[PDB]
């Protein structure tokens, strides 16, 4: 009943905001209890895409440390992996080239790659400036949007644009 | 959200119904079937017009079941999809209950359950994602002519 199976992951530090953002992406809501993912988990959305339905599982991983030899095991099955940043959490955007890193690491040599500047509706308490998402993404040659799960905003897009990328080398 | 238990819950109930009526309907087709089989054959001899109008009628039945039997094949597999949330749903909480505890109060009989409904956990996960696999293999399979 569909055409394609895309295995996406969410990685990034912890309270970035990745369940939030694929809660968004699968039910159209949003939840501002902060509840913490132990260990893995996984959400399927099926979509369809240049006349084809496509079935996305995409895995959300635990953010925090003590989860991280668990979170690693799924790399390499991935076929995208979003990299999440908070706007407003300074280290988490330093962090990022620590899961850059992971990513050479244990994925797959050829996976699509996309950095997500998460809660742009909190300008006012914005410290990662917008330029400087747009550098890091140019400097590895990845996409780059800032995303907010509350306000729905380049959610679907990140989502669409980071599957048509999959499947545009499909054949 | 605890409304995701009760809406869990409910799923799968109107699943099992939807369940109990394509089984009673299968068992009414097959026996229609076999009575116009029977027809068929015994009557040997009677108009070409009634035959092939229940030559009709066995491939109307025909479709009908094909339509059933492969809504059945996708709820089974929802009804073992819920049943896997359930039970990782259930593990959830109680390793959220072990680490909403103070750490100087736990004991190392308490740390090593911990430990092992973490790894339970993450297996129904990975029994959740065999679970997808087994649904590609199929797909895989079905176009095979
Ligand atoms: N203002 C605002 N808050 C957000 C946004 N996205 C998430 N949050 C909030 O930030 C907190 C963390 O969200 P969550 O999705 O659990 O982050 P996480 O990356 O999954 N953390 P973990 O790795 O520990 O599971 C929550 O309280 C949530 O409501 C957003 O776009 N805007
Ligand atoms: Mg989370």
């Amino acid at each position: 009943t569909y055409d394609l199976l895309f295995k996406l992951l969410l990685i990034g530090d912890s309270g970035v905001g990745k369940t939030c953002v694929l809660f968004r992406f699968s039910d159209d809501a949003f939840n501002t209890t902060f509840i913490s993912t132990i260990g893995i988990d996984f959400k399927i959305k099926t979509v369809e895409l240049q006349g084809k339905k496509i079935k996305l599982q995409i895995w959300d991983t635990a953010g925090q440390e003590r989860f991280h030899t668990i979170t690693t095991s799924y790399y390499r099955g991935a076929m995208g992996i979003m990299l999440v940043y908070d706007i407003t959490n300074g280290k988490s955007f330093e962090n990022i080239s620590k899961w850059l890193r992971n990513i050479d690491e244990h994925a797959n040599e050829d996976v699509e790659r996309m950095l997500l500047g998460n809660k742009c509706d909190m300008d006012d308490k914005r410290v990662v400036p917008k330029g400087k998402g747009e550098q890091i993404a140019r400097e590895h040659g990845i996409r780059f949007f800032e995303t907010s799960a509350k306000a729905n905003i380049n959610i679907e897009k990140a989502f669409l644009t980071l599957a048509e990328d999959i499947l545009r080398k499909t054949p | 959200m605890k409304e995701e238990e009760m809406k869990r819950f409910c799923k799968a109930q109107t699943i099992q119904r939807r369940l109990n009526e394509i089984e009673a309907a299968l068992r009414e087709l097959e026996a229609e079937g076999v009575k116009l089989e029977l027809a068929l054959r015994r009557q040997s001899s009677s108009p070409e017009q009634q035959k092939k109008l229940w030559v009709g009628q066995l491939l109307q039945l025909a479709d009908k079941k094909n339509s059933l039997v492969a809504e059945e094949a996708e709820l089974m597999i929802t009804v073992q999809e819920l049943n896997l949330e359930e039970k990782q749903w259930q593990l959830d909480q109680e390793l959220r209950g072990y680490m909403n505890r103070e750490e100087n109060l736990k004991t190392a009989a308490d740390r090593q359950a911990e430990d092992q409904v973490l790894r339970k956990l993450v297996d129904l996960v990975n029994q959740r994602d065999a679970l997808i696999r087994f649904q590609e293999e199929r797909r895989l399979s079905e176009l095979a002519l």
